RNA sequence: AGAACUGGCGCUGCGGGAUGAACCGAACGCCGGGUUAAGGCGCCCGAUGCCGACGCUCAUCAGACCCCAGAAAAGGUGUU
RNA sequence: UAGCCCUGAAAAUGGAUGGCGCUGGAGCGUCGGGCCCAUACCCGGCCGUCGCCGGCGUCGAGAGUGGACGGGAGCGGCGGCCCGGAGCCCCGCGGACGCUACGCCGCGACGAGUAGGAGGGCCGCUGCGGUGAGCCUUGAAGCCUAGGGCGCGGGCCCGG
């Protein structure tokens, strides 16, 4: 024998991508080569954005690249991004900053282009930098969907903000006893 | 307490930690019967708080010597003081016994308080041992070895069994 | 003792008893194929002493000596000369079989097949005439 | 102490230990130590390099005690060869589980 | 691993100086065995001279 | 109290050229001292007997 | 019948307790060597087939190992 | 006064230190050395899971934990009549295995389990779309088998 343990010793991780895309398994096949080989991190934490999930990999919007790179430090580096760059139409101009992504949408590549950028996936990016020496890594918003808001303590405590779950939003649906001190009683 | 096997009487002193109250403690010197020196100045840890105001997270010993005696040759007549606690109560009790060192007495005493009383040896406590010389022995069976020219027989002698021939055809003469 | 395969181990095979189904020994309405006994009570499950035993992975063998037939080669079945020429670069680590349903005809034909391209097959002499 | 016996060896009895049961970490995957080298690599930080430096460190426990200490795996000794006695009073009243002062020299060499 | 203090230059691989420890006592108990029995005979011829 | 006799007993220390070590210990084990039994020798005691 | 702390059986074999859910050890892949644990060493039954050591005890119902499977008040020139 | 043994002391099929038995012990009490074994512990083998890895350098021309050229000054060591200098291999045209990357390979630690949850299954049954220049009257499915095997197993294959 040896302890009591209950069992965490089977890490829960992602090893190896349960998508059958054979085309990012040409990625996988390149990046865990030279996660191993580069004495540095920008591979190894490249690598295993290459593994997250649908969800875990967020689609980051297009006016969040063009202001994280208007920081003093940031302005003619190559930004990277693990997921699909889709384009805003909230902002107006959009300068000749160069990306490197999987997918970018095909609106996005015309306004990327066309104020004279340039986009690129990640076998241009290895030939071009095998440390990923100076760039920017960038992931969107992984707490932006309507799911993670139905999430938090329990839709009835005080101080909820949970937003329970209806069928339909309006009047006689969850609004009765629960919500309001004059029938019955506030949460 | 053990005894397991023969004993071995152990000369232990020992004192109490120097207080800011008081320096120079009195350093009290006992004598135990241990079969080694880790059960030796364990028992010192109970005569002395049985007697004095102190344990052993306040005190220290500073010897655990073994002493033996002057006269491993000469034969000698021991009366022992006990202070054995029995089923019923406890008691006060004398006893003699004749070997020939105080390790092959007080051993002798726990091998037969055990037998003649079914003292088990962590009851009995001893208090004094010292020998006393020829004809100051009251105790019947020490009594009859007072006796120079002394004699008597081998009868009825029997030993080593199986270790013979195991079915041999020969009666053991007993002499 | 006719094609002296590659190197063969000494065979260590941890039981060579056949694990047979509890309480097959008093039916006939349970064959000896294993099924483990998923029952409360029972005393195999339970593991006491002196019954049978159940297979778990300490009864696997050695990784160098698994699926090897005592002679030294390996069996993998073939149907035609078209998939025995499929073993010419293995013809001293892997041996054929033929099929039972490859008439002897056919069994005729691949047996000489496999004399020329010097591989054991493992049944030359089924259903000759 | 009603489960463990302790007591304080002596420089042989550390020094068979380290030599025969002696076993190193150098992240985690407990390695036989078996040279100078897979000491210094992982533990030349303190300046007790070689293997009989790291002896002297355990035995004067000094400097570096607690960075040499869990350096050790634990020794997993042998079963008593000799045998014990009761196994569950304490070696005051005759059994083996406590504090024995320097029996646990000889014991030392029974259990390895 | 082979095991120190049963094979000899795995001592030797570890504790270099443990083979210099070992011949200062290799001679020193043996030395000293030449001092016992030489003066063992010493008294023992003297007292055999006698008679 | 203890942080404050640390902070002027670092300086301290520090225009003094030395390795302080002012960091606390837990109560040590007591090193090796040394009686004297000037004159007089130990008192013997032995148990009492038993009395009601 | 009901609780508190903690352990345990339930879900768990094995060694020992003659036998047993729960006691005492001790936790399990399949194996070959070595050693011990609790326990035991007349023979069933592996091991005292030791020149084992010291004393006690004779029953016309002897006594004989935790839980544990039969006992008290009271009494004896039975014996130390 | 208290140790042993005795009296106190009766229960229904024949009966329980487990039994046979046991009295210079095979009883009681205190102890010693020996000696026997568990799936416990230690060493060694093998299986699997987990943890941190290792190779796309087949680069027999590759070797780097400092590397290059490069000229302005001097050390040895090269070849003398004390000045000083490229060789891309070659007399062998040459040097195993391997990297299903979802595969190997290395080290290291642990392994029980109902209810339950997962992962794996080149286990199985019935059909469909593909695929095997598959299989067969010179004998398919099925069934039988004291025939020979493999797999830890679900099961599978060959001979009759
Ligand atoms: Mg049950
Ligand atoms: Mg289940």
């Amino acid at each position: 024998g040896v302890d009591i343990r209950h069992n965490k010793d089977r890490k829960v991780r992602r090893k190896e991508p349960k998508s059958q895309d054979i085309y990012l398994r040409l990625l996988v096949k390149l990046y865990r080569f030279l996660a191993r080989r580069t004495n540095s991190t920008f591979n190894q934490v490249v690598l295993k954005r290459l593994f997250m999930s649908r969800t875990n990999r967020p689609p980051l919007s297009l006016s969040r690249m063009i202001r994280k790179m208007k920081l003093p430090g940031r302005e003619n580096k190559t930004a990277v991004v693990v997921g699909t760059i889709t384009d805003d139409v909230r902002v107006q101009e959009v300068p000749k900053l160069k990306v490197c992504a999987l997918r970018v949408t095909s609106r996005a590549r015309s306004r990327i282009l066309r104020a004279g950028g340039k986009i690129l996936t990640f076998d241009q990016l290895a030939l071009d930098s095998p440390k990923g020496c100076g760039t920017v890594l960038l992931s969107g918003p992984r707490k932006g969907r309507e799911v993670y808001r139905h999430f938090g303590k329990a839709p009835g405590t005080p101080h909820s903000h949970t937003k329970p779950y209806v069928r339909s939003k309006g009047r006689k649906f969850e609004r009765a006893r629960g919500r309001r001190a004059s029938r019955g009683y506030k949460n | 307490m053990k005894a397991s096997g023969t004993l071995r009487e152990y000369k232990v002193v020992g004192r109490c930690l120097p207080t800011p109250k008081c320096h120079t403690p009195p350093l009290y010197r006992m004598r135990i019967f241990a079969p080694n020196h880790v059960v030796a100045k364990s028992r010192f840890w109970y005569f002395v708080s049985q007697l004095k105001k102190m344990k052993k997270s306040s005190g220290e010993i500073v010897y655990c010597g073994q002493v033996f005696e002057k006269s491993p040759l000469r034969v000698k007549n021991f009366g022992i003081w006990l202070r054995y606690d029995s089923r019923s109560g406890t008691h006060n009790m004398y006893r003699e016994y004749r070997d020939l060192t105080t390790a092959g007495a007080v051993t002798q005493c726990y091998r037969d308080m055990g037998a003649r009383h079914r003292a088990r040896a962590h009851s009995i406590q001893i208090m004094k041992v010292e020998e006393i010389a020829a004809s100051k022995c009251r105790r019947p069976a020490v009594k009859q070895f007072h006796d120079s020219k002394i004699k008597f027989p081998l009868p009825h002698r029997v030993l080593r069994r199986q270790h013979k021939p195991r079915f041999t055809t020969k009666r053991p003469n007993t002499f | 003792a006719a094609l002296r395969p590659l190197v063969k181990p000494k065979i260590v095979k941890k039981r060579t008893k056949k694990f047979i189904r509890h309480q097959s020994d008093r039916y006939v309405k349970i064959k000896r194929n294993w099924r483990k006994p998923r029952g409360i009570d029972n005393r195999v499950r339970r593991r006491f002493k002196g019954q049978i035993l159940m297979p778990n992975i300490g009864y696997g063998s050695n990784k160098k000596t698994k699926h090897m037939l005592p002679s030294g080669f390996r069996k993998f079945l073939v149907h035609n000369v078209k998939e025995l020429e499929v073993l010419l670069m293995c013809n001293k680590s892997y041996c054929a079989e033929i099929a039972h349903n490859v008439s002897s005809k056919n069994r005729k034909a691949i047996v000489e097949r496999a004399a020329q391209l010097a591989i054991r097959v493992t049944n030359p002499n089924a259903r000759l005439r | 102490e009603p489960y463990i016996a302790w007591g304080y060896p002596n420089l042989k009895s550390v020094n068979e230990l380290i030599y025969k049961r002696g076993y190193g970490k150098i992240n985690k995957k407990r390695i036989a130590l078996t040279d100078n080298a897979l000491i210094a690599r992982s533990l030349g930080k303190y300046g007790i390099i070689c293997m009989e430096d790291l002896i002297h460190e355990i035995y004067t426990v000094g400097k570096r005690f607690k960075e040499a200490n869990n350096f050790l795996w634990p020794f997993k000794l042998s079963s008593p060869r000799g045998g014990m006695k009761k196994k569950t009073t304490h070696f005051v009243e005759g059994g083996d589980a406590g504090n024995r002062e320097d029996q646990i020299n000889r014991l030392i060499r029974r259990m390895n | 691993k082979k095991n120190p203090l049963k094979n000899l230059r795995i001592m030797l691989k570890l504790n270099p100086y443990a083979k210099t420890m070992r011949r200062n006592t290799i001679l020193r108990q043996a030395r000293n065995h030449k001092l016992r029995v030489d003066k063992a005979a010493a008294a023992a011829a003297a007292l055999q001279a006698k008679s | 109290k203890r942080v404050k006799e640390n902070d002027q007993k670092k300086k301290e220390a520090k225009e003094k050229g030395t390795w302080v070590q002012l960091k606390r210990q837990p109560a040590p084990p007591r090193e090796a001292h040394f009686v004297r039994t000037n004159g007089k020798e130990p008192e013997l005691l032995e148990p009492i007997p038993y009395e009601f």
